């Protein structure tokens, strides 16, 4: 009745197509983000190799710029478009104001794009939610989340995608100032959280870190194996 | 005996029988989904308050911005869709600065509210511009600022209609919160009394117990600019209650 | 069904029923027009029916002059007919402007018909519910007769009819061409009038019909007066 | 399907006879029936003013307060009215069948569009079927009169103490007279409605898909 | 059923009625009442304002287009604001170009054209607001009404909005005296007329009344809540 | 049946029913008639007075589309006013380009084509107005034209539009307008309008008349009130 | 052959004259008459103990003639002509409306829809009135059966109560039926009068000079 | 149609009588009936708690393991409650008939537009017709009670050996009392529902097409 | 006229509102408790129906004495019948309450009306089922009497003996399911009304207005 067009409000004022896009996000692979004191760690599950596929082509985590990166859960093609648009906006902002982009600026831009696609019929919402991580000029860690609706919110730590409810409950339990004390502890926290919802530990998680003034580093599979081994042993 | 045909509610630009234009009415129903916000106008100033409705502890409380600054003289409190709220806030800010640029003066609260209202009116699509949302803006705003006429509180709705109001409540518990406003309010009350009464009403309507985290509070007084009560000031007042 | 009610959509048998309905719109008018070619002349006849006495008989006409040496008769909606007539006049004048010589009858028919095609392919507009029959003299080919229809078919003809009695009239004309001996101008006009009168059963008077002719001697299209029409009619009755 | 010459001849003669009979019914028999039903309505027997007049004599002994039943005949008046009306009823049913099959034969090959003609044909045959079911209901009531009157008369004779059965028998006769008069009226109305519908929509019925 | 023929303005009904335009005309009935009446030297607009709540201020029902023209609205405030902007720009354009006040009749003609364009095209809805336009020009005082249908009228007096028939009948029975009235007498007559529309429990107040006056010597002025008290005090009571 | 919903559509039997539905619009209107005689053309309208409140000389259905031509309308007044604006624009453009007053036949053809544009497209409805046009020029003579909502245009010696078209047409038919002169024709127009007016259904009417002819030196103008009063008194007397 | 159309047109003109006479004179007269009858003291009875009729069956510690309820049969005898009349008039107006239905077309189907609305009301009325016809016979048969049951089993008193209850129910139903018949005449007159223009001339000529 | 003056007077008399009677019903009769019906419900006769008390002695001679029956009376309690309730059923039927006639006289001439008021009118007509059908079902049940108890008592007396026929007689009486309390409270509900729908929708019901509007024509 | 008449109907409406509120608060929960308790009792739930079989004292072929009803079934039916009457009465109460809460017809914003329509459909279905139970009791008595009479008239036919036994067993399991259904009807009615109470109470909602 009222779920076929984005423009039409429902009785009780629910816009339902954007809700359906938010539901589409839930289908996607899990992603998790956590703010350490000097690190921001972004972890994403890997669906499966399929044994005849090249892993390099598929990468959920991406770097918008030197100081900002994102991970997504939702439609992969839409994510690719949004990533490219945010990258060109990053370089354009540097061009315009001779300064590097702030994490809140880029998440605002991505949210504005998603909002622009929601408002008008003849265009469908981007079926993605994103986890944007970066370090600002002051050096404070920043974690933001975006959704198809176009609202953005800072999170100390969060998850998106399938099993987001379970892993975020686990993270609400586990997260504390103590865990954020160590960079290795932050990485281990996100690894344990993804382990809460994933078939196998090392094979099916792709993880990355950003340090205070370093570029994004996708942790090697051997490093992830070492960290899960340390996590597994402690239990 | 039930007649539920409606068959005219769908699609703006359709006058239903009795000429009611139900899409706009549904948009006005939409703000009741939003968090309750409350405004009281007094001689000493105008105060604005809202319940943040934090979903989870991990979410940063500061990020929720349901009270914002259009300019030093005017602030806004919003309930309804955060996104189209951001759009209207941007329109308000740019119009205030355009007025400063052109006339070297500060807009009145009524003029700013009219400026955003004109944008809200554009859902009708009388203009040929592509970049205007076909749906009405699913948000209600409370514009509070000190102008040449003193403290003023204006209400704005999805229709784009706007009115001055001595005290108003928007959002989910606007029904009942407005009755509490009507009984408590008297024109002579100072801003301290207004702050206390508004926080009482917000405590009544809010499901969760009131705490410094889950409310946002602000005031603009004639001498001061738009000010947000900090964690400590919020702690002091919510303790005083 | 729903396969009708939009021109664009094809039926499961691929027929585009809407244009076929536009063909019925021609017969809805209740008038008939006949065109027959001759060795040195081409003629167009059509019924002239005045519903009210108050109507000025001069104004009502289905015979129009696209250019000095081309004439047409329109059958169908009066308004669509007038619009297509205006478009034809514009096309003829624009042809003269661009190419320096009078438009051929075949090319005029082709232009109007392909316009009708753009109508029957684009969604929002509807095919004009009218049929055109053009008569003119071409120096190379002699007399010519052509017909546009709402679909975009523009074939030339020795003789034709359009309207409600089209099948009866073409049956009549088919017999006459089959017993082909010739057609001079008088016999051409007589054949046209006899076809129309026989199929309708009208036994016309001069007011009831309007005739237009082209001849190699006088190439300009002319609409004959009531006196000339009565002269032809009396000759028919006498023999 | 391979068509034999004799088979083609048989189908052709059936179609020819059906169409001829349809024209004959519509233009010759139907107005004749309308005038016949008019005069039958004008007859005095069918416009009896006082229904108590046709109250039949039911001779069954009143029981003495605290012997045998003779032959009880049926009401000659309603029996005569039945003798008049029943042929007309069955005749209309037959002609309805003729019109139905005539229309069905005029229905063309199924095609995607230009279906307004077949829609008109379907509407007309729907009305004709409605007329037929009403006529069959008249036949059912005509059959019911005899059985109901027999049940009532038998019940009154078996139980002479109860007078309401005798009153019921008289009521059955009165209701039968009213129903039979209504049958004649609505038979005329059905004939006229069939003529009106078919004559008004004849062009589309005979030629639904345009030319 | 006939739920069809009601969906859009571009669909005629089988009895020649565009139902969406009528549904728009229903919109004026929803709004609070307004009354306008004129004398030889003055034109008056008076209104009944409504408030969402006790704390809220009463809505603005009378708007000034120019010194010589002002309006009062019944129906959608959005359409009212848009049309008022259009009218203001037209008057400003007239003053800039010709250095004369725009004729009020010509202004309502422009309003009628602008309002008519939505009704015929698919897309934008009819302007579901009814306006009373009152102004003084060289010809004299004038009052017009405009419907959501683009048709407009010139009136000795008129009332639009909810329960306005009572005001109309009061105005009609008292109309003869209006022409020679003073401005005080005229505003008092209009106030009584709108008092007819009010519920019996409700009564005129300083708050819910707004008065708009324009004349030969008086530019359009809206007398607000405090300023209506001189005009209101004369009125006696409910009958 | 979804055939009648839009004007782009055709009925299966070859009928565009939206246009006919729009033709039914004018029949709702009060009657209007125009009669052409030797000297010129006279127009008349039965303007029903809906309320005493409405000013006289308002809701005018007789418009001047140029100095030498006048227009009388029946059907939707909004569409009629818009069509009058279109006709005025066409006349002004003709004067600006071709340097002289527009011929009435050409003006009727252009406005008729503008009207006919709307019957084709689905986005936009047919006009809901049928209107008469009349002019007198010493070259062309007296000319009266009527345009239906379809865009059909024809020249009428006498014409009627609106609710009482048929009765008005028979009354006009028994008139012999060709010999007559305008100052009599105004009286007979008043007679016909008073005849066709229905007192029971329609409470009251104010006769609105205009003419164009040699007596105006070829300018359409509203009747002088003395002549209006004379014609109205004659019509009331003849009505009996 | 146009003779058939001539005959059917004569019949239609007769029906038009009849229905005009009906709406003018007969329906108002019957409305007033039925209003007077329901206002009559006869079917307005304060206490139904007067309505109660004797049962001659002996109580246990062959029955005499058990006469029907005189009051109810009297009221029914005057009722049933009214029901017959209203049914006949309803049938007449129904056939008049049926003969005014125009040729089927895919547009200008207003007035036709008006006719359908009037038709559904007339159909509801016809069903209710023939229900009244059925109900009277039901009363007679049921009272006779109840009396027979009581006589066969005098020990049972519930059959005595059943007979008396059937009697009072029939009296009240007669009152409601008279109200129904009056209201049927009234609403039929109102609907036909209000919509007579469209019912007589559903479509009209909309062709004009489009084509 | 040509109308006589007597015809016009008769029709006007019927119309004014119908309209004033509808006003009187809705505004005087219906609230009076509501108070009367709730007083009936509050009365102890309709408020019996133990329905085995309602059981009436069925004097049939039980057979001896291996005389004619007396007069067997009906259950006086049930019969009295029937005496109370049945006129209420008939009156509600009558007033529903009045209401349908009132609304049917109020519906306007058929027109393409302004159909929402007519929709409300016909919807209200449908609902009151449903109430009419329900009360018709009630009176059908009232007749069914007498017939069923009579045949049950006859079968019990004829087959004295089977006790369950006697149990059926008592069961029919008990079910009758329950159904009749349900009937009377339903009658109160129907009256209140009629008032609610008509009062809430009265403006549209009385004046469907609405006030005259300025001409587009 | 008659604002007093509106007042009287409003008094009836307020009485229905407070009654249904108290009913939902207390009566429906305790009735659910009572009915599940009745289900748990051994009388309603029996291992073998051979225990349920009641003596039929007809003599077999090589006039019968009083053949009594199945006392177990009769006692359980006497327990059941008040529950049927109670649930039907409460269902009627809440149905009337919802009917009174129906708003004025409006062309749009009828979603609140739609909620009331769905809840009303559920209530109507429950009413039909409960009336069916009340009829089924009388059906049981009539059928058992008919079968006993047939057995007595034709002692040679044993299938009538098996018929009386089968009718008794069928009625026992039927009343078991009936008590289950009364409990479930109370529960589901409570759940529907409690979940949808806001819309049922206030279908249209506050007329925010201010568009005009």
């Amino acid at each position: 009745s009222y779920d076929r067009a984005i423009t039409v409000f429902s009785p009780d004022g629910h816009l339902f197509q954007v809700e359906y896009a938010q539901e589409a996000v839930k289908k996607g692979s899990t992603a998790v983000g956590v703010r350490g004191r000097d690190i921001v760690v972004l972890g994403v599950e890997k669906k499966s190799v399929a044994k005849l596929q090249d892993e390099r082509t598929v990468r959920k985590i991406c770097a918008l710029d030197d100081n900002v990166c994102m991970a997504f859960a939702g439609l992969t093609a839409d994510a690719r478009i949004v990533i490219n648009r945010a990258r060109v906006e990053c370089q354009s902002h540097r061009l315009t104001v001779e300064d590097p982009v702030t994490v809140e600026y880029i998440t605002r831009y991505i949210a504005s794009l998603k909002q622009r696609y929601t408002q008008s019929n003849g265009r469908r919402p981007f079926g993605i939610s994103a986890l944007i991580v970066g370090f600002d000029f002051d050096g404070t860690p920043r974690l933001y989340q975006t959704d198809p609706s176009g609202t953005y919110h800072a999170w100390k730590a969060n998850a998106i995608g399938r099993g987001a409810k379970s892993v975020r409950e686990f993270l609400e339990k586990n997260y504390t100032d103590e865990a954020i004390e160590t960079d290795d502890l932050t990485i281990k926290l996100v690894i344990k959280a993804l382990l809460e919802v994933v078939q196998s530990g090392g094979k099916n998680i792709e993880l990355a870190v950003m340090r205070r003034d370093q570029s994004l580093k996708i942790l090697n599979p051997e490093e992830i194996e070492k960290y899960v081994a340390e996590i597994e042993k402690e239990k | 005996m039930f007649l539920t045909r409606s068959e005219y509610d769908r699609g703006v630009n359709t006058f239903s029988p009795e000429g009611r234009l139900f899409q706009v009415e549904y948009a006005i129903e939409a703000i009741k989904l939003g968090s309750t916000a409350i405004g009281i106008q007094t001689s000493e100033g105008v105060c604005l308050a809202v319940e943040k409705r934090i979903t989870s502890p991990l979410m940063e409380p500061s990020s929720i911005e349901k009270i914002v600054e259009i300019d030093a003289h005017i602030g806004c409190a919003m309930s309804g869709l955060i996104a189209d709220a951001k759009t209207l806030i941007d329109k308000a800010r740019v119009e205030t600065q355009n007025h400063w640029f052109t006339y070297n003066e500060t807009m009145t609260v009524e003029s700013v509210t009219q400026a955003v209202s004109n944008l809200a009116l554009q859902f009708g699509e009388e203009d040929a511009d592509p970049g205007a949302m076909s749906r009405p803006f699913g948000v209600a705003l409370l514009f509070g600022g000190v102008d040449e006429k003193g403290p003023q509180l204006f209400h704005m709705d999805p229709s784009g209609t706007f009115v001055q109001c001595d005290a108003r409540a928007i959002g989910s518990a606007s029904e009942g919160a407005q009755s509490s406003l009507q009984e408590v309010y008297h024109k002579s009350m100072t801003l301290k009394e207004a702050i206390k009464s508004s926080l009482i009403i917000l405590k009544q309507v809010m499901e969760e117990k009131l705490n410094a985290t889950n409310i946002e509070l602000a005031t603009v007084q004639p001498g001061q600019n738009f000010h947000m009560f900090t964690k400590e000031e919020l702690e002091e007042v919510i303790k005083d209650i | 069904a729903g396969f009708d009610r939009h021109i664009t959509i094809f039926s499961p048998e691929g027929r585009l029923y809407q244009v076929e309905y536009a063909f019925k719109a021609i017969n809805q008018g209740g008038l008939t027009s006949v065109a027959v070619r001759g060795k040195d002349c081409a003629v167009i006849v059509t019924q002239k029916k005045v519903p009210d006495k108050l109507l000025d008989s001069s104004t009502v006409t289905h015979l129009f002059k696209i250019t000095e040496n081309i004439g047409c008769v329109m059958t169908g909606m009066t308004a669509d007919s007038r619009s297509q007539v205006q478009r034809a006049r514009y096309e003829a004048a624009n042809w003269k402007y661009k190419y320096g010589y009078e438009i051929p009858v075949d090319m005029l028919c082709k232009r109007i018909a392909d316009i009708s095609q753009v109508y029957t392919q684009n969604a929002e507009m509807r095919p004009l519910g009218c049929c055109m029959i053009l008569i003119g003299i071409d120096e190379e080919q002699g007399p010519q007769v052509y017909k546009c229809d709402p679909a975009g078919y523009y074939c030339g003809f020795k003789a034709t009819a359009a309207g409600v009695k089209q099948t009866e009239s073409t049956s009549f004309l088919e017999k006459k061409v089959k017993k082909k001996f010739d057609w001079t101008f008088e016999q051409t006009v007589e054949t046209a009038i006899t076809c129309l009168s026989t199929v309708l059963s009208i036994d016309f008077k001069p007011s009831e019909i309007e005739v237009g002719v082209v001849t190699v001697e006088n190439p300009k299209f002319r609409i004959l007066t009531e006196a000339e029409i009565d002269a032809h009619l009396v000759a028919l009755a006498e023999r | 399907v391979r068509l034999s010459g004799e088979a083609r001849k048989q189908v052709e003669v059936f179609r020819q006879n059906l169409f001829q009979e349809a024209e004959e019914f519509l233009y010759r028999f139907l107005p004749q029936k309308i005038i016949y039903l008019n005069q039958l309505l004008q007859e005095d027997s069918l416009n009896v003013a006082d229904l108590t007049s046709l109250r039949a004599p039911l001779d069954i002994p009143i029981p003495d307060p605290p012997h045998k039943c003779g032959f009880l005949p049926g009401n000659e008046k309603v029996l005569s009215l039945l003798a008049l009306v029943k042929p007309e009823v069955w005749t209309l049913k037959e002609k309805c069948i003729l019109v139905i099959t005539w229309i069905q034969h005029l229905i063309p090959k199924i095609e995607d569009g230009n279906d307004f003609g077949v829609a008109i044909q379907e509407k007309v045959l729907e009305r004709v079927n409605a007329v037929k079911t009403k006529v069959e209901a008249f036949q059912t009531t005509i059959s019911k009169y005899f059985s109901e009157r027999g049940d009532a008369v038998a019940k009154a004779s078996k139980e002479t103490h109860v007078m309401d059965y005798r009153a019921l028998v008289h009521e059955r006769d009165e209701a039968a007279y009213g129903e039979l008069r209504a049958m004649v009226l609505d038979l005329r109305a059905f004939y006229a409605e069939l003529y009106h519908i078919i004559s008004s929509n004849l062009e589309k019925i005979v030629n639904p898909k345009g030319e | 059923f006939r739920n069809q023929y009601d969906n859009d303005v571009t669909v005629w009904s089988p009895q020649g009625r565009i139902h969406q335009i009528e549904y728009a005309m229903e919109a004026v009935k929803q709004g609070s009442a307004t009354v306008g009446l004129k004398s030889k030297t003055h034109a008056v607009l008076v209104a009944l304002k409504r408030a969402q709540s006790e704390l809220a201020a009463h809505q603005k029902k009378i708007l000034h287009v120019d010194n010589h023209i002002g309006i009062s609205i019944a129906g959608l405030t959005a359409d009212a604001r848009l049309l008022c902007n259009f009218m203001r720009q037209e008057c400003l354009d007239s003053r800039f170009v010709f250095d004369r006040p725009l004729p009020v009749s010509r202004l309502v003609s422009l309003i009628g054209s602008k309002t008519q364009i939505p009704t015929q095209r698919y897309g934008r809805r009819p302007y579901g607001v009814g306006l009373l336009i009152a102004g003084y020009d060289d010809m004299g005082p004038h009052i017009f009404q405009t419907c959501p249908s683009a048709n407009y009228f010139d009136c000795r007096a008129m009332s639009i909005g909810a329960r306005s028939q009572s005001a109309r009948t009061y105005l009609e029975r008292h109309m003869s005296e209006f022409m020679e009235c003073n401005l005080n007498e005229l505003v008092k007559h209009g106030l009584r007329a709108l008092r007819e529309t009010l519920p019996a429990e409700q009564d005129l107040t300083t708050k819910n009344v707004s008065i708009g006056i324009v004349g030969k010597d008086l530019e359009f002025t809206i007398y607000d809540d405090d300023d209506v008290s001189p005009f209101l005090e004369g009125l006696e009571e409910r009958p | 049946t979804g055939y009648d919903l839009s004007a782009s559509t055709f009925s299966p039997d070859g009928r565009v029913f939206q246009v006919e539905y729009a033709m039914k619009a004018v029949e709702n209107s009060s009657t209007a008639i125009g009669i052409r005689c030797k000297d010129g053309v006279v127009f008349g309208v039965e303007k029903l007075v809906l309320s005493k409140l409405y000013e006289e000389g308002s809701n005018k259905r007789l418009f001047n589309v140029d100095r030498h031509v006048g227009m009388a309308v029946a059907g939707l007044l909004a569409d009629a006013r818009s069509l009058a604006d279109i006709a005025r624009e066409e006349a002004s453009n003709f004067r600006s380009n071709f340097g002289y007053n527009i011929p009435l036949k050409h003006l009727a053809d252009r406005v008729a084509m503008y009207v006919h544009a709307y019957t084709l497209y689905s986005a936009v409805r047919p006009f809901g107005c049928s209107f008469m046009l009349g002019s007198y020029s010493v070259n062309d003579g007296a000319q009266l034209y009527m345009i239906d909502p379809s865009g059909v245009s024809y020249g009428y010696w006498g014409c009627a539009i609106g609710k009482a078209r048929q009765a008005a047409k028979t009354e006009i038919e028994k008139l012999q307008m060709k010999e007559m002169t305008c100052r009599d024709i105004v009286k007979e127009v008043a007679k016909i309008i008073y005849i066709v007016h229905d007192e029971v259904k329609d409470k009251a009417f104010e006769l609105e008349l205009s003419w164009v002819g040699e007596l105006t030196n070829g300018r359409h103008e509203i009747v002088p009130k003395d002549i209006r009063e004379e014609a109205e008194k004659y019509a009331k007397e003849s009505l009996k | 052959q146009p003779e058939a159309q001539a005959k059917v047109d004569v019949f239609r003109e007769d029906l038009c004259t009849k229905t005009e006479n009906l709406l003018g004179s007969y329906f108002p007269k019957k409305i007033s008459e039925l209003d007077a009858f329901l206002k009559e003291p006869a079917l307005n009875e304060a206490n139904l103990s007067n309505l109660k009729a004797p049962l001659d069956i002996p109580v246990p510690d062959p029955c005499g003639p058990v006469n029907c309820n005189e009051k109810i049969v009297v009221l029914l005898q005057r009722l049933k002509p009214e029901i017959k009349d209203v049914i006949e008039q309803l049938n007449l107006v129904t056939t008049w409306l049926q003969l005014q239905i125009p040729r089927i077309e895919d547009g200008n189907n207003f007035g036709v829809a008006v006719q359908e609305k009037v038709f559904e009301l007339m159909t509801s009325l016809h069903t209710k009135l023939e229900g009244f016809h059925t109900q009277i016979s039901k009363y007679f048969s049921e009272r006779g059966d109840a009396v027979t049951k009581a006589a066969k089993q005098p020990h049972v008193g519930d059959y005595r109560q059943l007979v008396h209850e059937l009697d009072e129910a029939e009296y009240r139903d007669i009152r409601l039926m008279v109200m129904e018949i009056r209201n049927a005449y009234a609403v039929l007159y109102d609907i036909i009068l209000k919509n007579f223009e469209k019912l007589k001339k559903p479509r009209g000529e909309t062709k004009g000079m489009i084509y």
